[PDB]
């Protein structure tokens, strides 16, 4: 209903940590890669440190944020990706709170990998602020979505 | 209830305390209507207000 | 007839399913209604005409 | 514990506290993890604290979750935690009518 992908990026201080993290399932142009709009984080020198990140909405227009959540296959995966055997994300503005807690296990394999990544969103309306609150597992936004209220829709299809 | 809401009053927001034990048929809701207690959030918003309506 | 409570109709935030829901049967609910009171006049209208003029022929 | 002995359905609405940091939740509650189970013969919920900071309101930056509770009669209303509760004070006489809210500035 939005009916657009308007993207625009915003500078987040991944300020302790390893950002652009990137995969062997995700193939882009013959590299190693992941979803272009996120961000995986992973530690940096063996430290998680407490990501505790503001981003105001001074704009005329709410903003979506889309971010996820890495459920990784095993505990070692966990180790040596966040150094820490536990993540928690608390995604919140002054109208709501979402928090979400990683569930460490194994899922049966799809493209070889047996982990997964819960996407989340969340809405800001104008004069609010987006407050990202992790110790680790989390997959940042990148930027924002201008969610727009219009006459699209979508339709499947073979047609 | 013009500067409170059902679940304002229902908690006991302080500007609130005249809806205590008050019974009612239609409950008007303002948009001038603001909380000003602890701030909280409600799971499931809409059910509660609509159950206490 | 009396109508008391029912579901709501307005939204000020963006919900997705339900939302589109109540969305959707509210507005087909009044498109059948709004039909039928189209068609209602019309007939009524159509049968008053028709009865002055068969007075006017009876007579 | 407590118990319904009247013939009327009771509403109790009670919450769950998310202090914004490490020293309130330790200073509130003296241990750095709560647990809330409400439950009754027909219902069970559990809820769990998520401290955390939150984008200051009223200066607040913690936040309170609101729950309810419906409990029949002959029922028993049970209070289980270790911390971050809410409690309630008593109970709402829920009734079966033909009352309704409008949002309106007339
Ligand atoms: C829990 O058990 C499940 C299944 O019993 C384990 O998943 C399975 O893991 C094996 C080896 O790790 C996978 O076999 C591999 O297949 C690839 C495909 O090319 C091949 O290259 C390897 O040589 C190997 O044969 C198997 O596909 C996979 N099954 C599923 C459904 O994902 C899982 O690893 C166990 N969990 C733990 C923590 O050990
Ligand atoms: C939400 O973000 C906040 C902001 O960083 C996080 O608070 C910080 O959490 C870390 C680890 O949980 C604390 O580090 C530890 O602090 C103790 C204090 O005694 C110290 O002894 C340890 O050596 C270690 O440095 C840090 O102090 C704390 N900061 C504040 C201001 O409280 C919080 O962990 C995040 N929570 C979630 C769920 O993401
Ligand atoms: C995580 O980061 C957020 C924002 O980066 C922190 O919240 C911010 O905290 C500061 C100071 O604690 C607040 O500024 C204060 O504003 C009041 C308003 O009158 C003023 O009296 C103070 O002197 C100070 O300037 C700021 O408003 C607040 N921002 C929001 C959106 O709530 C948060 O404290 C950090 N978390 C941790 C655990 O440190
Ligand atoms: C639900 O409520 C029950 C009823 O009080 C709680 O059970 C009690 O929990 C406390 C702490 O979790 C226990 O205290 C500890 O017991 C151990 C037993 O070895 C003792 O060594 C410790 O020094 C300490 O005193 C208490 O025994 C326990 N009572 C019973 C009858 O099991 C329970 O914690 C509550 N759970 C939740 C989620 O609220
Ligand atoms: C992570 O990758 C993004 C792109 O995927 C990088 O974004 C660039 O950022 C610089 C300034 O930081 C800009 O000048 C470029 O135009 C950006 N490129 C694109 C394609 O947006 C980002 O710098 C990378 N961060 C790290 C730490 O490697
Ligand atoms: C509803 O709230 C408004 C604003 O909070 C109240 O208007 C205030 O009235 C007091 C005294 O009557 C003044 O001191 C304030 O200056 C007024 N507000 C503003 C913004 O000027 C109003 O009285 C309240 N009414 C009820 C019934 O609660």
């Amino acid at each position: 209903s939005s009916g657009t992908l308007e993207f625009n990026n915003e500078s987040f201080n991944w300020t302790g940590v390893t950002q652009n993290g990137t995969s062997s399932a995700c193939i882009r142009r013959s590299n190693n890669s992941f979803f272009s709009r996120l961000n995986w984080l992973t530690h940096l020198n063996f430290k998680y440190p407490a990501l505790n990140v503001t981003m105001p909405n001074n704009e005329q227009f709410d903003k979506l944020y889309i971010w996820g959540v890495h459920h990784p296959g095993t505990d070692k995966d966990q180790i040596f990706l966040y150094a820490q055997s536990s993540g928690r994300i608390t995604v919140s503005t002054k109208r709501s709170q979402q928090a979400v807690i990683p569930n460490i296990g194994s899922r049966p394999r799809i493209r070889n990998i047996p982990s997964r990544i819960s996407i989340y969103w969340t809405i800001v309306k104008p004069g609010d602020i987006l407050l990202i609150n992790s110790t680790g597992n989390l997959i940042a936004p990148r930027g924002y979505f201008k969610i727009r209220s219009g006459k699209s829709s979508i339709m499947r299809s073979d047609a | 209830g013009e500067n409170c809401t059902l679940i304002d009053a229902l908690l006991g927001d302080p500007q609130c305390d005249g809806f205590q034990n008050k019974k009612w048929d239609l409950f008007v809701e303002r948009s001038k209507a603001y909380s000003n207690c602890y701030p909280y959030d409600v799971p499931d918003y809409a059910s509660l207000r609509s159950l206490v309506a | 007839n009396e109508k008391f409570h029912q579901i709501e109709k307005e939204f000020s935030e963006v919900e997705g399913r339900i939302q589109d829901l109540e969305k959707y049967v509210e507005d087909t609910k009044i498109d059948l209604w709004s039909y039928n009171a189209e068609l209602l006049v019309a007939l009524e209208n159509q049968h008053t005409i028709d009865l002055t003029d068969s007075e006017m022929n009876k007579l």
